[PDB]
């Protein structure tokens, strides 16, 4: 069914390419790497973090409300 | 007869290269590469694969041709068919597999390709 040679039908698309042996593995793998890992991260950012910045701050709201929970009350005893 | 002739037109033109402007020979560099256009539209589709060869003065383009003759050569058109010696040929004629498939060996003076183009 799904073969090669009859995925689809395209026309006049020049692919130009180079052998593995020779081209480098890593090209600019730093100095053009960096850059784009931060502009990625740049994008993500606002939408990925806000939610895990919610649960870090309920998280903490959580803890220390069950830690104040097991405190004592003084006004329990005040008679 | 030819020399006497040559020396009476062909004496004129001079070697001389005019302000000392010399063109000067360039070795190639052979690049494994890869060039699809992909165009469906088209009938058939043809395919050149090669390696790079001896030059024009290297004595193992004998040898090479020799393979590429055992490699052969076949059309569809070809009598010989599937009792053809060359194992592609008589594959080809057997699976029909391509209309046509010839082997080259194109030689320059530094570099050469040697491969094969099938029509398919």
């Amino acid at each position: 069914g799904r073969e090669f040679g009859h995925l689809t039908r395209m026309r006049h698309v020049i692919t130009y390419s180079l052998s593995p042996f020779e081209q480098r593995a890593f090209p600019h793998y730093f100095t053009k790497g960096i850059p784009n890992v931060l502009r990625r991260t740049r994008a993500c950012i606002l939408r990925v973090a806000p939610p895990f910045v919610v649960f870090y701050l309920v998280y903490t709201w959580g803890t220390q409300e069950f830690e104040k929970s097991k405190r004592k009350n003084p006004a329990a005893y005040e008679n | 007869q030819l020399l006497d002739l040559a020396q009476k037109h062909f004496s004129s033109l001079s070697g001389t290269y005019v302000e000392d402007a010399v063109p000067a020979f360039t070795p190639c560099r052979f690049t494994g590469s890869e060039i699809r256009h992909r165009d469906d539209a088209l009938p058939l589709a043809h395919v050149a694969i090669a390696v790079e060869g001896p030059g024009w003065a290297n004595p193992d383009n004998v040898p090479l041709q020799v393979a590429n003759a055992i490699i052969g050569h076949y059309d569809s058109t070809y009598g010989g068919g599937t009792h053809m010696s060359s194992t592609l040929a008589s594959v080809a004629a057997t699976r029909k597999l391509c209309q046509s498939f010839q082997t080259f060996n194109i030689c320059y003076a530094e570099t050469g390709l040697l491969g094969a183009h099938f029509v398919c």
